[PDB]
RNA sequence: UAAGUCAGAAUCCAUGCUGGAAAGCAAUGUCUAAGUGUGAUGAUAAACGAAAAAAAAUAAAAAUUAAGUUCGAAAGGUAGAGCGGGGAAGAGCGAAAAAGCUUGACCUUAACUGCUAAUCGUAAUUCCAAAUUAUCAUCUACGUAAAUCUUUUGUAGACGACUUAACAUGGAACGGGUAUUGUAAGCAUGAGAGUAGAAUUUCCUACGAUCUGCUGAGAUUCAGCCCGUCUCCUUAGAUUUAU
RNA sequence: AGGUUAGCAGCCUCUGGUCCAUAGAACAAUGUAGAUAAGGGAAGUCGGCAAAUUGGAUCCGUAACUUCGGGAUAAGGAUUGGCUCUGAGGAUCUCAGAACUGAAGCGGACAAAGGUAAUCCGA
RNA sequence: GAGUAGGAGGGCGUGAUCGUUGCCUAGAAGUAUUGGGCGUGAGCCUAUAUGGAGCAGCGAUUAGUGCAGAUCUUGGUGGUAGUAGCAAAUAUUCAAAUGAGAACUUUGAAGACCGAAGUGGAGAAGGGUUCCAUGAGAACAGCAAUUGUUCAUGGGUUACUCGA
RNA sequence: CACGGGAGACCGAUAGCGAACAAGUACUGCGAAGGAAAGAUGAAAAGAACUUUGAAAAGAGGGCUAAAAGACUUGAAACCGU
């Protein structure tokens, strides 16, 4: 196998994957849900989620989260100077009008 | 101090110890009564619990409150998908007990029940039986099913539960060993052949109106406090530590607990024999009428709207039981005949079937069918499709 | 009733039922690389014929008061002899804990014959069999099957444990179904108590809760619902047992 | 400081300050705190302990007893939103009417008495 | 040929003093011993190892002279046990930077709280340098820390009208 | 009792004054008053040069010295690891 720099749009479910978890924690629950997500899709241990992302996330406050998110994840050449894996991923947050078409993919050339 | 108002104890001893069981599937530790009176019949069967609806049945059974009136009654579905038979068992009576003379194995052994031996069948190479095959000799078998003849006081068929049939995670079949009741050691052996490598159907085994017994596992509820457990009575709500206890352990002497006593532990997943379930109907997963009456005149599966929760859509035949019984749905099944053959009331009842309800469970719903839902709001599907 | 017989209880024992790590047993699937591999040292509440198969009856019989029997029993050698002893394969039979019995290539041995015994010095276990198995060392084989962790399921769960999946009948996302709420936003040359202004004098305009239509709409629906999918992720690594 | 309001109450905000209280995951029993239970209604219990009911404002209506002050929110009965109009009180912000409109809801959060009849003490 | 309370006769072992006989940098005292022995027993002698400066016998003299205990004194240590536990005062999250290391430091971006009866701005009592800046190993800040009320070094408190 | 002298069948760091030592000290108490713990590297600092791995503590090499005796003489028991 080679390890080549990947990106794949999807929406993560909150209504799903942040369900049922107590209210003061949702908001930062689901951000740990789309790190996890992150890691067993790309294969990195380095993650990063993009500030917009996290806004949105947030954008709710802490109890009421949107219930879906679009996300790219990038996963990119870790060029830093002290370098532990050759890889890491940013979750990146697009703006979506309806949810309802959507599937994950490899994200398009535009 | 004699107790001071003297009420039943908490909890059936019968019942303890508490613990979860080993046995997954039913486990008869008795098969019925065995009687030289009837060519040999299969004792018992496998299914799986689907779902629960209810009836409306016309009731002859005279003498009885409901004698010639429309009564609504609880019943449970268990999708009973073929069985497949896989060997013979031979069992000699020895002063230790009985004991497993020698198994007989067919030729064919699909893949899913080799499973059995495996925790998981694709990281394996999948070796299991070669040897039976490749140095398979009939004359042998002939010779071991004679030897059975000879030396033989009891014969079961090794029966195999095909999951394929179903929609379930589990594909991994299941093995049964389900004995064989008829007058002559002899016969029973030849019967058992005669089934190797064949397709049973529940209709082989149980009828309608007859009396069942249902062999399978409590559902799971985990560990659970005294007054769930054995339904001790709650202590005064004003309680220091705290009323969902028993108030007290034992008396001073003995210097112990006695094994008497409840206590907190596991509920839950246990193996229950539950007897004297009544069939109010067995179909065959072709009839996309099964779910329907003489009363009704109209095509019903008996898959509910939206299908059984938890469970799935059934296709394959089934048996439909009076009443509840144990287990979550899904949680397979081993239906037993009667130990002996029931003879009382409820058993002779002849069951007149009249509405048989196939409206959703999911919600509250008032749909028997598509169709209805459809006439009701004005969309035809059969119009969308063309 | 003493022998001998019948009836006979919510009793007793069973049957049924739940446990069943009883440091019990059986049947069956696959595997155990390489040899009926060898060497040394060892342990086993007890090897020196530690010998031995009728069945039943004790007020039976024609008749026998004791396993107080019977069988085996030569040199802990060699060379011959060979009464006799033991048994491959395969084919037979044999199951209460299958322990073995038959046949049988062949393997072996007693009388008898010759050597050899003595200096193990008037005793000091007569150290050798059989069934088991430990340890160390080594020769050949560098393989085979399976499991576990890192995943997965929620029929299970405090944690372990358990059911179940393993490149896709899995997981994700999405489509449809079923269901809950109760008719979303936005429009309206439709209705609306009544007010104000323009307009022309039986109207226009503005404001207006609310009604009505578009709309049984809109929203949500597995995270332990159901059916389905073009798409996306999982094919790697480590560990354990037989070694 | 602003909004609501009788209000320096409560609830929400602006200025200024702060997220400091070891963390992650699971979600059993038992517990600590918070709520809700069909039918009955103290049968529970030494005991209504605890809980529940009541609660603002406007309009009605208001006993015995009495030291004539009181009792007194006695007891009890109604109303409360929104919207469109109408009238009255004043200088060189209160009060009252009418009509229309809703799942007959409207002190919608917040705030906020449960009554009655007796007995004993102490004014 | 028994023996508690008790009494008597002999003996073991420890300081120091007057004598007497001696031993030790060619290794005294002390210490450890599954080395070898001696006493019925207090106790003894030796061997080996360690140790690195004082010791020992015999006759007397003298005694702060022998410990398993007294909820005994002081000191040192266990098991419990990686256990009970670290849960009041609603809350955190993302990226960058710094660093060996960041859930706990700094900037920015979000979300919440105290809500002018404050988690705001200043005083009296009390504290006394805790204030400011730079730097930082251990310890302390009951997790952590690149941070500090902590450590180190330097520097800060001006009055006719404020108060005494 | 104070400053001096000399001495002893005294005591010998849990003993001896409470204090062998920055001891009537640290510390506590509004106060009157209470009041400890704490002595021995070596003849000489010769107190560990230098190499190497570490962010650092430190380890491994290497060295002083009669000996590491290295925060220090001897180094018992309880307790703990191999
Ligand atoms: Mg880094
Ligand atoms: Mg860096
Ligand atoms: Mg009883
Ligand atoms: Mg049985
Ligand atoms: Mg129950
Ligand atoms: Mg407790
Ligand atoms: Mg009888
Ligand atoms: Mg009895
Ligand atoms: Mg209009
Ligand atoms: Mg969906
Ligand atoms: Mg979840
Ligand atoms: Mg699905
Ligand atoms: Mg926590
Ligand atoms: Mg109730
Ligand atoms: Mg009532
Ligand atoms: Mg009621
Ligand atoms: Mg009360
Ligand atoms: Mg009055
Ligand atoms: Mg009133
Ligand atoms: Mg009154
Ligand atoms: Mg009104
Ligand atoms: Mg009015
Ligand atoms: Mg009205
Ligand atoms: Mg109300
Ligand atoms: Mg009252
Ligand atoms: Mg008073
Ligand atoms: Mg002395
Ligand atoms: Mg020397
Ligand atoms: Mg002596
Ligand atoms: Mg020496
Ligand atoms: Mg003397
Ligand atoms: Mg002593
Ligand atoms: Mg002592
Ligand atoms: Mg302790
Ligand atoms: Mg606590
Ligand atoms: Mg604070
Ligand atoms: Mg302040
Ligand atoms: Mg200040
Ligand atoms: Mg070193
Ligand atoms: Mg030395
Ligand atoms: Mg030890």
């Amino acid at each position: 196998v080679k390890q080549e720099e990947k990106s794949i749009d999807t929406t993560v479910n909150l209504h799903k994957q942040c369900h049922k978890i107590s209210f003061k924690k949702k908001a930062p629950r689901a951000i740990r849900e789309i790190v996890a997500i992150a890691k067993k899709t790309m294969g990195t241990d380095d993650v990063r989620i993009d500030t917009e992302l996290n806004k949105f996330i947030w954008s709710n406050g802490i109890r009421n989260i949107p219930r879906r998110v679009r996300v790219r994840l990038c996963k990119r050449k870790n060029e830093e100077e002290g370098a532990q894996s050759q890889f890491y991923t940013l979750v990146q947050h697009l703006q979506v009008d309806s949810y309802h078409g959507l599937l994950t993919e490899k994200t398009k050339a535009e | 101090s004699h107790r001071k108002f003297e009420a039943p104890r908490h909890g059936s001893l019968g019942f303890r110890p508490r613990r979860r069981t080993r046995h997954h599937r039913g486990r008869c530790r008795s098969f019925p009564k065995d009687d030289p009176s009837k060519k040999p019949h299969l004792t018992a069967f496998t299914g799986f619990k689907a779902g629960m609806t209810h009836i409306l049945r016309e009731v002859d059974r005279s003498g009885s409150r409901h004698n010639k009136k429309e009564v609504v009654e609880a019943v449970t579905v268990i999708e009973c998908p073929p069985m497949t038979i896989v060997g013979v068992v031979g069992y000699i009576d020895t002063p230790r007990g009985l004991r497993a003379l020698t198994t007989v194995w067919a030729k064919t052994i699909d893949n899913n029940t080799k499973k059995r031996f495996y925790k998981n069948w694709a990281n394996s190479n999948k070796k299991a039986f070669t040897h039976h095959e490749k140095n398979f000799d009939q004359k042998a078998q002939d010779l071991l099913l004679k030897r059975i003849e000879k030396y033989c006081s009891v014969v079961r068929v090794i029966a195999h539960t095909n999951m394929s049939k179903l929609n379930l995670r589990q594909k991994k079949n299941h093995i049964l060993e389900i004995q064989v009741n008829g007058g002559k050691v002899a016969e029973k052996v030849a019967f058992a052949k005669s089934l190797l490598e064949k397709e049973v159907k529940v209709d082989s085994i149980f009828a309608e109106n007859e009396m069942l017994d249902v062999l399978g596992v409590t559902k799971g509820k985990g560990f659970a406090g005294v007054i769930k457990r054995f339904g001790v009575k709650h202590l005064q709500k004003k309680t220091h530590r705290g009323y969902r206890k028993v108030g007290c352990i034992g008396a001073w002497h003995p210097s112990r607990i006695r094994f008497t006593v409840p206590r907190a532990g596991q509920l839950g997943y246990h193996h229950r024999t539950e007897t004297n379930k009544k069939v109010y109907r067995v179909g065959k997963g072709d009839d996309a009428s099964n779910a329907s009456t003489a009363g009704d005149v109209t095509d019903k599966a008996i898959t509910p709207l939206g299908g059984f929760p938890h469970y799935g859509v059934v296709k394959n035949d089934f048996i439909m039981i009076k009443g509840c019984c144990v287990g979550p749905k899904k949680r397979v099944l081993t239906l037993r005949k009667s130990i002996i053959p029931q003879t009382h009331g409820a058993a002779k009842e002849i069951i007149n079937l009249k509405f048989i309800d196939t409206s959703s469970k999911i919600g509250h719903g008032r749909f028997q069918t598509v169709e209805e839902k459809d006439k009701f709001f004005g969309r035809d599907r059969t119009k969308k499709v063309e």
